[PDB]
């Protein structure tokens, strides 16, 4: 029959298979092509200097040991067989807490092709560290990257590339962040040089441009109008001592209240920012 | 401790390769670096980390490491490369030990 | 970056010899100063190293009890003192700077400036 | 048949091996040569007296029982084999919650050289304790540590020794400073011996030196406080009959200083002693009164 | 060489499901602590963190060997193969051992069968603060521990001379409280299962008012004395 | 469960039942139906369903795994899980606080395409997703009704 | 010696034991008795509509296969053997995140009685959901 036939096919493929050895151990390097379907970019936290992204991270290589001829159809195997194959030791160079989803079963994909090509997918939520520079905050662009390297294999053993090389990353234009807006994304493959060799690397870089209308409406408009309201005391005649004192001193009080409530609402960033410079300017004018 | 040919030769244009062989505790564990020494002057750095090239040395020179051996490939061999070539590799048998090779006198036939 | 070094010296066996290596063009405390000897008839030999910041030293095995490599941070010189001289101690003594790189995957050392300077017995 | 020899070596490597016995049990003192590359000096949580450090932790010892011979000089091991060999059980004396990353595969590597030298690289994030004394807040400087050592192996069994000169055995990456509030100045690495009720242990310490930035507290507390005091004093220039006017200065400036002090001490953690900013606030409030 | 044979013999014909002397007499366990720190005491949740080195020493005649080596000094590797008491902290909301780089356990077996087993713990103990006299309040928060399944007639705990000892007491993360002392105690409690020996280590803490003075007492006092100014202001 | 507007996510707690047909597990015995231990239920092929928009979901296992696997002699397998899905609900807040949302719960098969594993509701679409009558843990919103597809 | 007797009886009890079969597989239902020694109720969140409680949750049933008579004591076995015995699949219908504490070891107890009674206890923290009506807050 067919079902058994494939059963013996896969059993024969896995019998006598040395997981400790990469494809073509003594030969040329193995080339791993990568895709990323960015499912979501959840939270870009300025306090923690990190962002979170859920992706369908996929890799594809050739493993001549995993070659079969007696069936034509693309084989898709249960993910538990990915433990018995060789999978590249890719790691994300700037992550902090990462995990593969495990409901209702461990979210990964293992798909063999008749020519030996192996496709291996994971569904990952990675909390990457995005170095930030908020001097210009809230009028700032934040270049947040994700760096993918191989831990133990050098370029003499493993080579990395984007599968497609320009469409390898999908789902990015459909990302709707609450506070930012992806204005561009770049794919950069390269070989970095360290002491003991050169290691491959890919880099997915987003440029996040922070939306401004909110910050205008919430922070600048109140301060500007309170500065104007402070000015109002000038048209009030000189004799109106109590009037002009009330106006000016209450404007100082209101500016202090705005400053010390935006100090809480805004992310706690213990260096000086453009918003702080503007609030100080308005305070100095009052 | 590192051993390399007493001398090598090659006609101009030909690619000649000087090799170093040492134990696993110096070359097998660390990176070699090659030092040219023009006749009578002080040796200079020619290759470091076995692949990288100091600013000034032309791309002509290139090094490699295979297991416990290293090789300096002088492509397009020209006249001015007639000199000694040594290789050094820090050893892990003591906290500070660097071992030079015997050196190779490379001559330009013609 | 240069490692200008002392002039030639001539001495009779058994007399301590001094060689000096003034460095200029780089923070003298960031990098290390290894002393490499070179007999005219044979290949290079490594005398020993020293960290200009800690004073830590690493004299080679064959010169365990014959060398004293100290260093003067103020004037940025490192002067070796070979003793118990012999006929086989005639050679050109070089001062090198042990530039180094460390990152994720281990270390890698080398000597980019190098120097000159000699001694005969 | 270029992998038959490789697999024979890999299978014969762990024959007669006991991962419960350190190399050289009765003959030597196992010398694990440590080395740390700090990829990023993570945020220093001021409230919790803690700091995160993301490191590549490399430990190299010598296991005479793994001396192999073959066409290879360096032999890599997968994590399944790396769990079958003895490895030092280093821990961080002041660590709170350290996480070793295993994505996509365990971020570990173990190599064996012919002569029996094992190199073990780990990538791990250590969330350690940074005891702070904020008497000079916000003008304080801290020197807080990363102390690590061995558990269960006294000074006579396992002795750690930094790979190269202490200060070239811990290195911080150039872009590794992930601190937005402090300024990593330098680092002092050292080795010591700690005596406990169980024995004497080797401890490898590394103090990271931090200096706090002031530019935020200057323009966020100090200048508002100074302007409030100046405004309170400016009340003297008004003519005396304007009693409501001067009373309103007095009371509303007291209210502004109240708000400013509340906000500043909200920003500070909830220590139980006076800081420099607290003294400034107190004197300013006394001036307005 | 010889130690591998010793260990293989020790674990040969062993049964880690049965406490030493299951039917003969209760197993006596001597316990020690070494408080590395006592973290924050957040009155909101009524919990205090504490980092300790918990050590238990008992006697197992199945682990008695004869050889020139007087003591076997092992990793966590053997911990899962020999009997370990099921000690647990009865007032811990959430406790966890440490696992980096390798499990932080420690096992040591002597000639005569004395086993010493040490591990490193961070326990978020609970203590219901009686928040009267705030901020001038003083508390005594316990760390209690006992066996979970073995009643008084099967496992008995017993302190030592220098059982519980603090460290520097200056690097501790105490913010508003201050360490004054500690006490060790032993009792027997009645449970649905039986009578359990419960050991306690009371830690005494005193809140420090240097913060609340400047925050509330001083500003409220000055505001009142400021409000009095109305009296001197003309009518 | 609660709908968190700050995190743009909601929580749902479900009993997820899947029935499929495996002819390799037919048997002949006095009992028409046999329930399978969890150790053995891990030994057979179960569809690798996952929630496309889940953020972090947990399959409860207190005190024992909250899973049940049942085989009829015909080879039909029923596999019921109890699990909490914390899914993401992209929210548009133009009309806040007067906004209305349609929070999705999309699931499917990982690694099996349309030609290998096809999912269909066991009954009519809107009778195969039922919200218990007391199952509404929302403070802010009002669950009007679901709409399956 | 008595320890050898205990070892032999326990080995015999666990030998030829089918974990897939409840006690009285063909007979009447097995009766399971519940005890709950509530250690504490930590927090009552009205935003998430739930409350956390830590409890000592214990069950007691009769398993005739686990019956011995050669010793009169109530055996208390290392918790790890609870994976080799049948234990009821009790679950809390309205919990959200639960966990058995695992310090210093997995906090659970398994006790065998001569007449076959098994007594199986766990120390559980449960964040149980509680539907809350806060119209009358704070007078509710
Ligand atoms: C509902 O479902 C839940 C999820 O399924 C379930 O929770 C799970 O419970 C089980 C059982 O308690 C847990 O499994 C145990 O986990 C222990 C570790 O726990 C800590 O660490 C894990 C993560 O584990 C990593 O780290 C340890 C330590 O290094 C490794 O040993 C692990 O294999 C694993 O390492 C891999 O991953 C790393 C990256 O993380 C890699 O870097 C690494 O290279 C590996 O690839 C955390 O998840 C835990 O946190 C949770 O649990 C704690 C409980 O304390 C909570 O407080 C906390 O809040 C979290 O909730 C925790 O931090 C393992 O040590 C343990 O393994 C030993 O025990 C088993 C069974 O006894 C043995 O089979 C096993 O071999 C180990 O024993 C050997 O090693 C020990 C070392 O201590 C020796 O002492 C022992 O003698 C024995 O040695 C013998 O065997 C060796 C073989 O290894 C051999 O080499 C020796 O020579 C000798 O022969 C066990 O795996 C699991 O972690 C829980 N999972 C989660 C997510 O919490 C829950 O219980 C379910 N509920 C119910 C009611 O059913
Ligand atoms: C976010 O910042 C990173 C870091 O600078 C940006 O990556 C940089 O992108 C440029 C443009 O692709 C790279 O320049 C290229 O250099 C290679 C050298 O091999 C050359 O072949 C190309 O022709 C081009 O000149 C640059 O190397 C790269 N830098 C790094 C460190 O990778 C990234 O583009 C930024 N994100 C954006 C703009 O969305
Ligand atoms: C195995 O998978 C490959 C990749 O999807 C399939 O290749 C496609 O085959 C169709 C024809 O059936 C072509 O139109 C596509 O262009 C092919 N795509 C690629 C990327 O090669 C293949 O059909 C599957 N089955 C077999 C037997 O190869
Ligand atoms: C960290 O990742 C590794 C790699 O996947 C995990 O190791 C697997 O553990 C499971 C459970 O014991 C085994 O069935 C697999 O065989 C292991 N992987 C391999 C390649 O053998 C490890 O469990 C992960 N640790 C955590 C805490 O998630
Ligand atoms: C700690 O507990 C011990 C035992 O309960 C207390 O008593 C001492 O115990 C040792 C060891 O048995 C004896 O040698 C001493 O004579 C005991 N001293 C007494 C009874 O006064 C000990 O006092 C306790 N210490 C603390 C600080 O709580
Ligand atoms: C063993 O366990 C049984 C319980 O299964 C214990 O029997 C209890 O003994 C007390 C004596 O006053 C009675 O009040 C209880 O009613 C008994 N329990 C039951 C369920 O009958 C017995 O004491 C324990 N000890 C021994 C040595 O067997």
């Amino acid at each position: 029959s067919n079902m058994s036939l494939v059963k013996e096919t896969v059993d024969r493929l896995l019998k006598g298979y040395d997981i400790r050895l990469r494809p073509d151990f003594g030969g040329p390097p193995v080339a791993v092509g990568m895709n990323i379907d960015i499912a979501s970019i959840d939270m870009v936290s300025e306090v923690n200097m990190d962002y979170t992204l859920t992706m369908y991270f996929q890799q594809a290589w050739r493993d001549k040991r995993l070659s079969y001829n007696v069936i034509p159809l693309n084989l898709t195997l249960d993910n538990r067989v990915a433990d018995q194959l060789w999978v590249p030791d890719t790691y994300f160079l700037n992550d902090k807490k990462s995990f593969v989803h495990g409901v209702t079963v461990k979210n990964r994909m293992i798909r063999l092709h008749p020519d030996g090509t192996v496709l291996y997918g994971l569904r990952i939520t990675t909390t990457a560290a995005c170095m930030m520079d908020l001097r210009r905050y809230p009028l700032d662009e934040q270049n947040c990257t994700l760096e993918i390297e191989s831990y133990g294999y050098t370029t003499d053993d493993i080579e990395f590339y984007w599968r497609g090389d320009d469409n390898a990353v999908t789902g990015v234009t459909k990302i709707e962040l609450p506070q930012f807006s992806i204005v561009d994304y770049k794919l950069i493959t390269k070989k970095v040089v360290f002491s003991t060799g050169s290691y491959p690397r890919l880099s997915l870089s987003f440029k996040l441009k922070r939306n401004i209308g909110y910050f205008i409406l919430q922070t600048y408009m109140p301060s500007i109008l309170i500065t104007i309201l402070s000015w109002v005391s000038f048209w009030i005649n000189y004799d109106a001592s109590a009037a002009r004192v009330a106006l000016g001193i209450t404007t100082v009080l209101t500016m202090t209240t705005i400053n010390t409530h935006l100090r809480e609402t805004l992310p706690k960033i213990p260096y000086v920012k453009a918003i702080d410079m503007y609030l100080m300017g308005c305070f100095v004018f009052v | 401790v590192l051993t390399q040919p007493p001398s090598a030769s090659g006609t101009p244009g030909q690619r000649v390769t000087i090799s170093c062989s040492g134990s696993s505790s110096n070359i097998g564990s660390n990176t070699v670096s090659w030092y040219q020494q023009l006749p009578g002057t002080a040796p200079k750095l020619l290759i470091y980390s076995t692949n990288q090239r100091p600013s000034g040395v032309p791309d002509r020179f290139s090094g490699s490491k295979s297991g416990t051996s290293a090789s300096l490939a002088i492509g397009g061999l020209q006249s001015e490369d007639e000199a000694d070539y040594y290789c050094a590799a820090w050893d892990d048998s003591l906290k500070r030990l660097v071992v030079f090779g015997g050196g190779t006198r490379l001559t330009v036939l013609g | 970056v240069q490692l200008v070094q002392s002039g030639a010296e001539v001495k009779k066996p058994g007399a301590s010899v001094k060689v000096s290596c003034k460095a200029s063009g780089y923070t003298f405390i960031s990098y290390d100063i290894n002393w490499v000897r070179q007999a005219t008839g044979q290949g290079l030999e490594w005398m020993g190293g020293m960290d200009p910041k800690s004073g830590n030293t690493g004299y080679a095995q064959k010169f365990q009890g014959r060398v004293t490599m100290t260093t003067n941070t103020a004037i940025s010189t490192a002067y070796m003192e070979l003793s118990s001289l012999r006929s086989e101690d005639t050679a050109v003594y070089y001062c090198v700077r042990g530039e180094q790189s460390y990152d994720r995957t281990g270390y890698s050392d080398w000597f980019d400036p190098w120097g000159q300077g000699t001694l005969v017995t | 048949d270029n992998t038959t020899v490789f697999t024979r070596i890999l299978d014969r490597l762990l024959d007669g091996y006991d991962n419960r016995l350190r190399p050289g049990l009765g003959e030597r003192v196992t010398e694990v040569k440590t080395d740390i590359f700090v990829t990023s000096f993570g945020p220093v949580s001021d409230h919790d007296m803690e700091y995160t450090i993301d490191v590549f932790f490399r430990q190299s010892w010598k296991d005479e029982r793994l001396k192999f011979k073959g066409p290879m000089t360096v032999l890599r091991l997968n994590n399944l084999m790396a769990s079958k060999i003895w490895t030092p059980d280093t821990f961080f004396h002041n660590g709170k919650k350290s996480v070793a990353h295993n994505m996509t595969m365990p971020n570990k590597l173990l190599r064996i050289t012919e002569d029996g030298t094992l190199l073990y690289t780990m990538r791990l994030t250590v969330r350690a304790e940074c005891p702070m004394h904020l008497e000079d807040f916000p003008m304080d400087a801290h020197a807080c540590p990363l102390k690590f050592g061995s558990y269960a192996y006294t000074r006579a069994e396992v002795v750690y020794e930094w790979t190269r000169e202490p200060a070239r055995s811990v290195v911080v990456a150039e872009d590794g400073s992930r601190l937005n509030q402090y300024d990593l100045l330098g680092q002092t690495v050292d080795s010591g011996i700690v005596q406990s009720s169980t024995g004497e242990y080797v401890v490898m310490t590394t103090h990271f030196h931090l200096k706090r930035k002031i530019g935020y507290f200057v323009i966020q507390t100090y200048l508002p406080c100074i302007m409030t005091v100046i405004l309170s004093q400016v009340s003297f220039w008004l003519n005396r009959e304007s009693v409501p006017a001067r009373t309103v200065f007095g009371v509303t400036t007291v209210l502004t200083m109240t708000t400013l002090s509340i906000s500043a001490r909200n920003s500070l953690p909830k220590v139980a002693y006076a800081t420099a900013m607290d003294w400034f606030i107190a004197v300013c409030y006394a001036f307005v009164f | 060489g010889d130690v591998t044979v010793i260990l293989n013999n020790l674990l040969e014909g062993y049964d880690n499901k049965l406490r030493p002397d299951i039917g003969v007499k209760p197993t006596l366990i001597h316990t020690d602590m070494y408080v590395n720190s006592i973290g924050p005491v957040n009155a909101i949740n009524m919990e205090y963190t504490i980092d300790i080195f918990f050590a238990q020493t008992w006697y197992d005649r199945r682990l008695k060997f004869n050889s020139t080596i007087k003591v076997l000094r092992l990793n966590s590797n053997m911990v899962g193969k020999i009997w370990i008491p099921d000690t647990f902290f009865r007032n811990s909301k959430k406790a966890d051992a440490h696992w980096i780089t390798t499990p932080n356990r420690m096992l040591r077996i002597w000639n005569d069968g004395r086993v010493l087993y040490t591990l490193r713990l961070t326990i978020d103990a609970e203590c219901q603060l009686q928040l009267h006299n705030f901020p001038m309040d003083e508390h005594s928060c316990p760390l209690e521990f006992s066996s979970y399944g073995y009643p008084r007639e099967e496992i008995v705990y017993q302190w030592k001379r220098s059982s519980v000892e603090v460290g520097d007491t200056r690097s501790w993360r105490l913010y508003q409280f201050s360490f004054v002392g500690l006490r060790n105690t032993t009792e027997v409690v009645k449970t649905t299962s039986g009578d359990y020996v419960v050991m306690s280590v009371y830690f005494d803490l005193s809140r420090r008012m240097g913060y609340f003075t400047i925050q509330t007492y001083i500003p409220c006092t000055l505001i009142v004395v400021l409000s009095w100014v109305s009296f001197w202001i003309n009518k």
